[PDB]
């Protein structure tokens, strides 16, 4: 995975 | 949001030293994701850690990082001359994700007090003829950087209209050198005759008055 | 070899737009992050945000969603920061970087990865003010009456920066030019100083070269009691 998807899944993840 | 608190704000070190910077977190370190930063003047930030305590590529040896609790913590085990610069901590976190800095430590070279040579310069006449009279006192090649500059028109202590400019640390010896220039009108130099500084410093034995009178 | 190249410095009115540009070399632009930092004059680094290179989305700092647009050209591997209606508060280096994101697991978490900028450009200055290229006055700073002070005040020039050099260079020992300050006239003033024997002050001479590139004016004077 483009380590961006990463990042964007762990900006989704800090919002819970 | 999280603040980063970099205590202190200047780090007086000797080269040579062994050098701590402190990143003080409102929560918990390991709960972000943390780097590192050095920055000196006129450049980019240069990345030096990243996480708790892994090296950058290209980074000297001598830097290591260290978080527990809310501390995360730069260590330099031998301050070079080149190391002497402003570190930024680094903490990527929180709900609303954001990259927060802390406000930065600025490690200085700690040498022996200095007291500073005082001068103080009358407005030229070049720039009298201009309509505006700039008066400066020139503290030279002191340390630490604290002085207390007072300006006297008169002995009326003068507040609003100076400006005060410190250099960098001289690479030489380590000293600052500051300017206070009093700014006034053509007009309001005139009717004043005795200009006057007066400095106040860690190295002198009792504060130096530096004044000229006008036209003498 | 990786690096990034950003646009040269900006002299904007207020109420004007800028754009500023971060080209991408020696790696895929589409594969890392870039964040936008910014630096006011004396001040810290301000996280403006980041632009996924990979989608053009772009996220914006809490205090950054309105005047501040992040756009990308893969084409030219170039990002972009255009700012709108700049502010003298605007007024500052702006800093590209490239974000890196890595670590082990299967969801990225601060136990277990890494978030960093590993590469940065050089800056980009923007200088948001509502005064005109001026160049400087020079006037001098005469010695008094076993060391002397002299010096020269470089006063009233727009934009930074002024160069200032003493007997052209010769004269390096003794010299501190202090940082320019900005005047309530929107104009910059610094003084430049040496410290000579007192007894060379009818014996050698002293003169200040100032350098103000922005308006190519360029003066000798000559300092003496
Ligand atoms: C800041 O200015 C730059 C250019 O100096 C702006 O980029 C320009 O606008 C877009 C960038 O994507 C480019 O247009 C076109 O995009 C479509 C996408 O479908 C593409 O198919 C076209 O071939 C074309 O590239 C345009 O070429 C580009 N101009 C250039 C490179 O000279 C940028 O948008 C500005 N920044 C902001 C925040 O507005
Ligand atoms: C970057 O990587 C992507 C995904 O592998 C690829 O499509 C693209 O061609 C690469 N870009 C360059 C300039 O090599």
């Amino acid at each position: 995975k483009n380590e961006q998807e990463l990042l964007e899944l762990d900006k989704w993840a800090s919002l819970w | 949001e999280i603040v980063l608190t970099q205590s202190p704000g200047t780090l007086s070190l000797s080269p040579g030293e062994r050098g701590t910077l402190s990143c003080r977190a409102s929560q918990s370190v390991r709960g972000g994701y943390l780097a590192w930063y050095q920055q000196k003047p006129g450049q980019a930030p240069r990345l030096l850690i990243y996480g708790a305590s892994s090296r950058a590529t290209g980074i000297p040896d001598r830097f290591s990082g260290s978080a527990s609790g809310t501390d995360y913590t730069l260590t330099i085990s031998r301050l070079e001359p080149e190391d002497f610069a402003v570190y930024y901590c680094q903490f990527y976190g929180g709900s609303p994700r954001a990259l927060t800095f802390g406000g930065g430590t600025k490690v200085e070279i700690k040498r022996t007090v200095a007291a500073p040579s005082v001068f103080i310069f009358p407005p030229s006449d070049e720039q009298l003829k201009s309509g505006t009279a700039s008066v400066v006192c020139l503290l030279n090649n002191f340390y630490p950087r604290e002085a207390k500059v007072q300006w006297k028109v008169d002995n009326a202590l003068q507040s609003g209209n100076s400006q005060e400019s410190v250099t960098e640390q001289d690479s030489k010896d380590s000293t600052y050198s500051l300017s206070s220039t009093l700014t006034l009108s053509k007009a309001d130099y005139e009717k004043h005759k005795v200009y006057a500084c007066e400095v106040t410093h860690q190295g002198l034995s009792s504060p130096v008055t530096k004044s000229f009178n006008r036209g003498e | 070899q990786v690096q990034l190249v950003q646009s040269g410095s900006e002299l904007k009115k207020p109420g004007a737009s800028v754009n500023i540009s971060c080209k991408a070399s020696g790696y895929n632009f589409t594969s890392h992050a870039l964040n936008w930092v910014r630096q006011a004059p004396g001040q810290g680094l301000d996280w403006l945000g980041w632009i996924n290179t990979n989608t053009g989305n772009p996220t914006y700092a809490q205090g950054f969603t309105g005047r501040f647009v992040f756009s990308l050209d893969t084409s030219v591997g170039s990002a972009y920061l255009q700012i709108s209606s700049l502010k003298a508060e605007d007024s500052a280096v702006y800093f590209c970087a490239r974000v890196r994101f890595h670590g082990s697991g299967s969801f990225p978490q601060p136990a277990d990865f890494y978030y960093y900028m590993d590469v940065w450009g050089k800056g980009t200055t923007v200088t948001v003010s509502s005064a005109s290229t001026k160049g400087p006055s020079v006037f001098p700073l005469a010695p008094s009456s076993g060391t002397a002070a002299l010096g020269c005040l470089v006063k009233d020039y727009f934009p930074e920066p002024v160069t200032v050099s003493w007997n052209s260079g010769a004269l390096t020992s003794g010299v501190h030019t202090f940082p320019a300050v900005l005047q309530s006239s929107g104009l910059y003033s610094l003084s430049s100083v040496v410290t000579v024997p007192s007894s060379s002050l009818g014996t050698q001479t002293y003169i200040c070269n100032v350098n103000h590139k922005p308006s190519n004016t360029k003066v000798d004077k000559k300092v003496e009691p």
